[PDB]
């Protein structure tokens, strides 16, 4: 019926689903014991930005 | 000598009540999302704080995201929600609808919502759209990818109908609510909905 | 040494030694750990370096 | 820590009664303010100025107060003596708008002067209501027929009386009199204090000409004074504005 | 009229589950910790 | 000693994981779940 | 001759720069505000300036009295600005200037009650980035040139983090070190 | 005779006298004024850069950098053509003009003034 | 008979832009006819077109004595016997079409006295969980 607004819908929704399925990759067993999470990963932006907030609440 | 007598009740900025009240009046979308999520929290934890009887200037503030949802419902038959803006208005509308549902079982914020002649028109619109699904008509064929945007939508409208069902006790002969719900009852398979 | 160091986030051997000394002293209270380096390092920055 | 807060300093009435600034409200490097010089981003460097350390010392703590098709501008004068000193000012008022009460604005004006005597709020507002009742049908005119009047206008500000003479046509509504008031100040280089004063001295002359047109019905459109270069062809202006120091 | 009043105790637990059976067991402990503290006021 | 600080950091920045990360809170399942866990119980009559 | 006039324009821009000594705190919902353009919220809150009903209520004078109170509040941030302090400088009606001052006080742009010493800080935007504000040549400091698309950066500034960006520190702690 | 030249010379010397009066008060002697009500230094708006354009984004040279560079920059269109605004004119005014080069030039100046942004 | 002696003695040479070629120093035409019709379509007895010609010649001849200085309203108003509501409408006309304020020393044009401009100041946000900067 409509070929236009369902393929852009696919290119949006499948991209968001791939971003959700690629949202749990930095919390493995041998990935967290190494140092390639904290060091020089300012492009990650998920962690290493709340250390000024969790210290003010006493959670440490 | 002057920085020693500061009142501590307002030294942390303005309080959260007028902060979240101005947040919905502002245009920042993440701030509107945070304000609606915190109002969903307050509507579950303390419904008497944000009731319509105490705050009179609260009822036009929630209608601005529920009244433009009718275009999304008319466009729900196909994949009309393309970007992350129509989905955002959808989530804001379904959040504010559940907030007004949680403010509808408090025996003081109910009569004002009965006197409001437009929320009941939105309820009648949702019931007329659900009557096509309950009957099986060819008009407004429900999209299977958007069925989860409507199955959890119609429960929050039937809860408001359950809430306002006590104040529409004088019923007419050509009552659209009584005509619609008897066709709703013969189609549904949910125990809570029955 | 006792003089002022270079620009921040260089972390020479004295600044690396004094933090690991203070952690073995107190094990908490990062306000008492940041001044053991010399006071020119932040509480929010020494935790980011130690992690 | 080490941050100066946003509020809780209202050292204003002591500067109103400082007896050195040009304020006619009450009677009884080399720069003064560092708005062009840096302080190397240190707070303590602001304490060297005497007009700022006086504000830091003699400050006080207040509480924050929480609150039509054509506008009719009516200038309202005020002259009330109370406890030695006087209160002498002038302020415009919209007769068409009725959002704020004169009692409410008198309460705000008495809160700003740090009086709180609970009787000046009525004493000012009664004079406001009296002048708005006496001038309720004088500024709603429908002036036609091309009067082309002359205006001698004076401004009274601390023995620095401003004087000017100009020919005004109060038939067309193109030129704003507030724009006319600020165009003189931009050219002569005066301060912003004359910006209300010239317009509030002009609207009184305008309502006096409206009183002459309504109450007496005097046309008097008979040869306004010129310099035989403009309107009248005598041989082919009147004066010039000036600030006299009295 | 303005009255600066303390807000109610909102149970904001650190972890956020979605099943109902993992909420009631902490909600009963929150009620036992809240009503026994507000009982001595009245 | 640093493993305890890392356990106190990761289990506080990743226990929620749906209030600061935008693409996980803009999901149709997660938004509907966070909306539906705050449903207050209906009273009778 | 061109570089000499550019250096003279940079020198007079350093002369007239109005350097910052105190921070300005606005609330989170007041992020829609802009200096130059007038927003639709300001267009719908005071409809008397935009319906063109009266002649004394123009959007140019509304923008002028909008900028005036905010400039006089931001040049002295520690002072609680009132209506009487700005009434004697601008020539407008009381029933509208109280509306404008109550608008600016209600939306938190001026007269905001806060003590920022008891609140922690965060790092909102990204770390890298040359955030430069683009200004225009003021009519009056232009060269004479009796008869030039060259840009000039007036004040260069760096920051180690956002916590010193909030405290207006320009890594001068190498001088005043403890 | 000797009337119009005398009046024009009086106008020119009066304009020069006002120009010689206000700039020594405002900019030369004490470089501004002082407000009597507030602590605001009075200054003319002609030296204040009344307009401001949008934001500009860039990146630092070193990776994993934490420095924030906040600064200003001055932008203008060639600094030669004046600010005699032709943009406050509706398009129905200059339709019955006698030439076409003036129709090129008025639209060129209007585009020059509507391209104030970068 | 009067301006011919004035234009020859002490007149600086004319600097005219390209968009001012429609202007005529002798007579008027349809551009100046439709801009301010109050001088022509019977608005008053004093706004005669001969006095309009005298003022539109006197302003552009007064500017010729100082081409690099700003021609103010009051300096024209000193020796012009016309209403200031017309003096402003002619002065803003000649300033808008770029004749009497085209190429002057730009520090001669006065502006309004007042506070400074706040466009480069650092403004932070009051977050209920922090003090994040406002850097879009």
């Amino acid at each position: 019926l409509h070929p236009r607004e369902t393929l852009t819908h696919y290119l949006w929704s499948s991209k968001q689903n791939e971003l959700v399925l690629q949202g749990d990759q930095y919390f493995n067993e041998d990935a967290a014991r190494t140092s390639d999470i904290y060091s020089n990963n300012n492009n990650d932006r998920s962690l290493m930005g709340n250390i000024s907030l969790l210290y003010s609440q006493g959670r440490l | 000598n002057v920085f020693q007598s500061l009142p501590k009740e307002t030294a942390r900025g303005v309080d959260d009540l007028t902060r979240m009240e101005m947040a919905l009046l502002s245009g920042i979308p993440e701030e509107i999302k945070w304000s609606l999520k915190k109002y969903l929290t307050y509507s579950n934890k303390a419904p008497y704080m944000i009731s319509l009887r105490t705050l009179p200037d609260l009822l036009p503030l929630f209608k601005t995201f529920i009244l433009p949802l009718e275009r999304i419902v008319e466009g729900l038959n196909k994949s009309s929600i393309c970007d992350s803006k129509a989905m955002d208005s959808l989530q804001m509308g379904l959040n504010a609808l559940l907030i007004l549902r949680n403010l509808a079982q408090d025996t003081d914020s109910v009569q004002i919502l009965v006197k409001d002649r437009e929320i009941k028109s939105f309820i009648l619109f949702i019931l007329k759209k659900f009557q096509c699904v309950a009957t099986g008509d060819n008009k407004w064929q429900l999209y299977e990818g958007n069925a989860t945007f409507f199955n959890e939508l119609t429960h929050y409208t039937l809860d408001l109908m359950e809430a306002i069902s006590s104040y529409i006790a004088p019923a007419m002969k050509d009552d659209h609510y009584f005509q619609t719900l008897v066709s709703i009852l013969n189609y549904t398979k949910d125990r809570y909905m029955v | 040494e006792n003089n002022g160091n270079s620009v921040k986030k260089n972390w020479s051997d004295q600044e690396m030694l004094l933090l690991l000394e203070g952690i073995e002293m107190y094990e908490d209270q990062w306000e008492k750990i940041a001044d053991h380096v010399g006071g020119h390092k932040r509480v929010e920055d020494c935790i980011e370096k130690f992690l | 820590n080490q941050l100066i807060p946003q509020a809780y300093i209202s050292n204003f009435h002591n500067r109103l009664t400082n007896e050195d600034d040009g304020i006619p409200i009450f009677t009884m490097g080399n720069a003064v303010l560092p708005d062009l010089q840096d302080q190397h981003h240190n707070p303590f460097n602001i304490l060297r100025y005497p007009k700022i350390r006086d504000t830091f010392i003699n400050g006080k703590v207040v509480s924050p107060y929480r609150l039509s098709g054509e506008a009719i501008m009516i200038p309202i004068t005020l002259d009330i003596e109370h406890m030695g000193h006087t209160i002498k000012d002038q302020f415009l008022w919209n007769y068409n708008d009725d959002s704020i009460s004169p009692e409410e604005f008198a309460s705000i004006y008495c809160k700003d002067l740090d009086m709180t005597s609970a009787t000046l709020q009525t004493q000012i507002a009664n004079i406001i209501k009296e002048q708005l009742k006496d001038l309720e049908n004088i500024a709603a005119t429908e002036i036609m027929s091309d009067l082309h009047v002359i205006i001698n206008l004076t401004c009274n500000l601390q023995d620095r009386f401003f004087e000017d003479n100009f020919q005004w046509n109060l038939n067309d509504k193109s030129l704003t009199p507030e724009r006319f008031a600020t165009s003189i100040v931009q050219d002569l280089g005066l301060t912003r204090e004359f910006i209300p004063l010239i317009s509030q001295s002009l609207h009184e002359t305008i309502l006096k000409i409206k009183k002459d047109w309504v109450d007496g019905h005097l046309i008097q459109d008979h040869v306004p004074n010129d310099a035989a270069f403009g309107y009248l062809s005598g041989i082919r202006s009147n004066w010039c504005p000036r600030v006299e120091i009295l | 009229p303005l009255n600066w009043v303390q807000g109610p105790a909102i149970f904001h637990m650190l972890t956020s589950p979605y099943t109902q059976d993992e909420i009631i067991n902490h909600e009963m402990n929150f009620l036992k910790g809240r009503l026994l503290e507000l009982q001595e006021i009245t | 000693k640093q493993k305890s600080i890392r356990q106190k950091l990761i289990n506080n920045v990743a226990s929620q994981a749906h209030h600061n990360i935008p693409y996980l809170r803009d999901s149709p399942f997660t938004a509907a779940a966070q909306r539906s866990v705050q449903i207050r119980s209906k009273v009778i009559v | 001759n061109y570089e000499q006039e550019a250096q003279k324009l940079e020198e007079k821009a350093l002369r007239f720069l109005a350097k910052q000594t105190h921070p300005v705190i606005i609330p989170s919902f007041a992020s829609w505000f802009d200096i130059s353009k007038i927003h639709e919220i300001e267009k719908r809150s005071n409809p008397d300036f935009f319906n063109d009903s009266s002649r004394f209520k123009t959007p140019k004078a509304y923008k002028d009295t909008r900028n005036f109170i905010i400039n006089t509040y931001r040049l002295s941030p520690y002072e609680y600005l009132t209506i009487t302090a700005v009434r004697r400088n601008v020539a407008m009606d009381v029933a509208s200037i109280v509306k404008i001052h109550a608008f600016l006080e209600k939306w938190g742009l001026i007269n905001y009650q806060i003590d920022p010493r008891t609140k922690p800080s965060l790092i909102g935007p990204s770390f890298t980035g040359h955030f430069q504000v683009v200004l225009d040549t003021p009519q009056g400091l232009k060269p004479f040139l009796p008869e030039f698309p060259v840009n000039l950066t007036i004040k260069k500034n760096v920051y180690d983090s956002a916590q010193d960006f909030n405290a207006l520190q320009d890594e001068s702690r190498n001088s005043r070190q403890i | 005779t000797n009337w119009l030249y005398q009046h024009s010379a009086a106008c020119s010397r009066f304009n020069s006298d006002l120009f010689y009066d206000r700039v020594k008060v405002l900019l030369v002697d004490q470089q501004g004024l002082r407000d009597a009500y507030t602590n605001i230094l009075h200054i003319p708006e002609s030296t204040q850069s009344t307009t401001v354009l949008g934001w500009r984004r860039s990146k630092n040279d070193s990776p994993s950098d934490t420095s924030i560079v906040y600064e200003t920059v001055i932008h203008d269109n060639d600094l030669n053509k004046p600010k005699t605004g032709l943009s406050e004119i509706p398009k129905e005014i200059y339709e019955d003009v006698v030439d076409e080069d003036v129709l090129r030039a008025i639209t060129e100046q209007q585009n020059f003034e509507k391209c104030n942004e970068y």
